[PDB]
């Protein structure tokens, strides 16, 4: 919602494959395999719901 | 009275820490090797 | 060819003088008060012990508690007469390998004795470590009893042969400086490595850690 | 005829301290990656870089013992 | 890895079990604010 | 220095765009910590105390639950936390006796996951022992 | 026999000497991998290096004079 | 008499620079995990590497110099 | 007598390539545990590794040098 | 006299080949690690080490040539 009066449906995307979200942008990052990566992107399914129902 | 301070210390673990006879035979053994070096000069 | 080092070749002795006395010494610097607030120097002995009595009592945690009381005056006498050695004159019991053979020993098969006294098969069934794998039962039980009967030996001499060895260092670096009698500028350099090495001779406390402890370790081991 | 004997079996009694010149360079080049992950040195992790770098020098220094004693 | 791994659970499943422990190590003044959250009241509804 | 350090519970919030200089976290994995400038990473997080130190003299000693760190390419940190209370919110007495009820019924369970569930539960309450 | 009895003293004394240089390798080496996952740099991280070098080192240059102990 | 002593004196003074070599490639086997975990290259982590080689190095070709005196 | 001094020596510099053998080995131990955490292979991963070893290699060669001197 | 010289060579050449037995050790011991990451094994994970293998020995083998050409 913007506000009181006007609200808008929204859209965003949920990377939940780990393969998906192992690309080109992650090799910059540290020592995370994929086990730690197994643990961390099922944290954030759990965080945009919680963001979507709030 | 050097004893009765510490005589209930004693029977305690004198059972297993009072072995110096292993040590008295492992000294006494030794003794024995450098008398008889001396005697072959 | 500016700074020529000499060298002087004396016997370095290791005599015997009379020990008795010197064996005792080391317990009268230690009183012990009948009183309930001290006097400022005890105070600072009796804080000492409830430090390291607090980490060789922590480990066990059994009924083998009441061998702990005993090893901390263990840790007060070499403790103490590794100490006393460091002044201009002055000789240590525990230069000599006699009575570390008989430090070793009747402390060493006191423990070997204290788990056959009560359990008689699982103290030496230590020796099976695991889920036996077939190709290697005679390879292991030749192996892990020729590294137990090396324990009292393992133990006496590594006593003897380091803290001597201090003692050696500070003759032969000491007795350098005195027949330096050429130029005078390496003098100072050669006793400002000594004031350097009898710090690192305040080591021969760290060498009484790593004699009660691991016969703590050889006690706790086995029972 | 000895008195070379007296020199090399000395001679050779000194690089078996040439062992813990590399074993103290393990242990300080080893405190520094234990520290920059966790910056607590002045707990005990400061404690065992000297009880490792004494118990290494007890192992070091006597050899030297024996080289003094097959000169003297 | 570690023993909730290679047994068969989710991290989701590990995050219930420890953070129940901290609503139960609470005092009694603290303890409604672990019954404020609570997250039980989501129905499960499938066809079959 | 130039840092940003966010700590936000789902229901209240407790650091936003206020970083001081160092932040000790309990990783999964194992421990780190952060000194202006790490190399970014993405940990989970185990059961353990965060201690945060303030500029300000002083430190603050929270305990989280499990959450995520997740340090970025630019020197900013986004800690979120799901059970982030204080110390004093804690009772000791209660924390010691639910320690080894959980190691009874370790030996009662039959099941090879069910026994798993327990070994979860003990490692919680033994950080929660000797945090305090 | 004189000057053949110093020399292979002295050469097989100075083995040991760079029996400390695989220390530094370690010490000075393994820095890198300290520095790279905190860049706290001006801190003790460099300076615990220094207590690393010099004191690797001291067990390098302690042969160095034994070896010219028994040069003369 | 002279000379079965020069020749084995700078043979075993070369025995050292063994040590050098086996903690040389520590400080590049450093910068490869070094580089490989943050791409901080042109930064100061590739010129610790450039002081890397030349200080352990310094500990090992003065063995060489050790060995040529016994020659010389 | 004279001939026996050229052959003692060399087979003593010859170890002094030992340690230089084993300081290749280990900077092909780290190019495993380095790619496998950053694949970003062709590029100065492999380049760097290279370098490392014609170094260091270079350093056990030129030990070996000095043996055929001690040889002729 | 003539044959004592030739058996020191032989003894002590062929002590070098020890270093490149324990540069194997480190680079099948680093490819057991490098697995435990990232299982791409049997593409250039594996083949760096039987690259790195093949170079080490190397170096040992040319340690123990020297064996056969100064005992021969």
């Amino acid at each position: 919602f913007r506000s009181v009066i006007s609200y808008k449906t929204e859209e965003k995307p949920i990377f939940s494959l780990d393969t998906v979200a192992s690309a080109e942008s992650m090799s910059i990052y540290d020592d995370i395999d994929a086990d730690v990566l197994r643990n961390y992107q099922e944290y954030s399914l759990a965080n945009i719901i919680y963001y979507s129902l709030k | 009275f050097q004893f009765t301070g510490i005589k209930k210390y004693f029977n305690s673990y004198t059972l297993t820490g009072r072995m110096n006879c292993v040590l008295a035979t492992y000294g006494g053994i030794a003794l024995l090797v450098l008398y008889f070096k001396l005697r072959s000069k | 060819n500016e700074n020529l080092f000499a060298s002087f070749i004396a016997p370095t002795m290791m005599g015997l003088p009379i020990v008795t006395l010197i064996i005792m010494f080391p317990s009268l610097l230690f009183p012990t008060p009948k009183r309930l607030i001290n006097n400022r120097t005890i105070s600072i002995q009796q804080w000492l012990i409830q430090l390291t009595s607090k980490q060789m009592m922590a480990i066990h945690n059994q009924k083998g508690q009441t061998w702990s009381l005993m090893l901390m005056s263990l840790i007060m006498f070499i403790g103490s007469t590794n100490i006393l050695g460091l002044l201009p004159h002055s000789f240590t019991p525990t230069t000599q390998l006699s009575m570390n053979l008989g430090m070793a020993i009747p402390l060493w098969s006191a423990t070997v004795f204290t788990g056959f006294r009560y359990k008689t098969k699982t103290s030496l069934a230590h020796f099976l470590p695991q889920g036996t794998p077939a190709l290697l039962i005679p390879m292991l039980v030749i192996i892990e009893t020729i590294s137990l009967f090396i324990q009292p030996v393992a133990l006496a001499v590594r006593l003897t042969a380091n803290i001597t060895a201090g003692h050696l260092l500070i003759h032969l670096i000491g007795g350098a400086t005195l027949a330096l009698l050429n130029i005078n500028t390496m003098t100072a350099f050669i006793t400002f490595t000594i004031l350097i090495l009898l710090t690192i001779l305040e080591f021969a406390v760290a060498l009484i850690q790593a004699y009660v402890f691991t016969l703590l370790v050889s006690l706790y081991l086995h029972d | 005829i000895d008195t070379a004997a007296k020199f090399i079996g000395a001679g050779a009694a000194t690089v078996g301290v040439a062992g813990s010149g590399a074993g103290i360079g393990t242990v300080f080049g080893s405190m520094i990656i234990g520290y920059a992950r966790n910056p607590s040195l002045k707990q005990q992790l400061f404690s065992y870089a000297i009880l490792g770098f004494a118990l290494s020098e007890a192992m070091g220094l006597f050899c030297l013992m024996v080289a003094f004693l097959i000169l003297f | 890895v570690a023993y909730w791994r290679q047994a068969g659970l989710s991290y989701i499943r590990y995050s219930q079990i420890c953070a129940k422990a901290v609503r139960d190590a609470l005092k009694a003044e603290f303890k409604a604010n672990a019954e404020k959250t609570s997250g039980s009241n989501v129905k499960i509804v499938k066809v079959k | 220095g130039q840092m940003s350090f966010t700590f936000a519970s789902p229901t209240q919030v407790f650091f936003n765009g206020a970083n001081v200089r160092q932040v000790d976290v309990p990783t999964q994995t194992g421990a780190f910590g952060i000194l202006a400038s790490h190399v970014p990473t993405l940990q989970v997080l185990r059961p353990g105390l965060v201690v945060v130190h303030a500029e300000d003299g002083t430190t603050s000693k929270y305990f989280v639950s499990s959450g995520s760190v997740t340090v970025n390419a630019d020197s900013s940190v986004q800690l979120l936390a799901e059970e982030a209370v204080t110390l004093d919110m804690l009772d000791p007495g209660v924390a010691k006796a639910n320690l080894e009820k959980a190691q009874s019924e370790l030996l009662g369970a039959a099941d090879e996951a069910s026994r798993a569930e327990i070994q979860i539960r003990i490692e919680a309450n033994e950080a929660l022992v000797k945090a305090l």
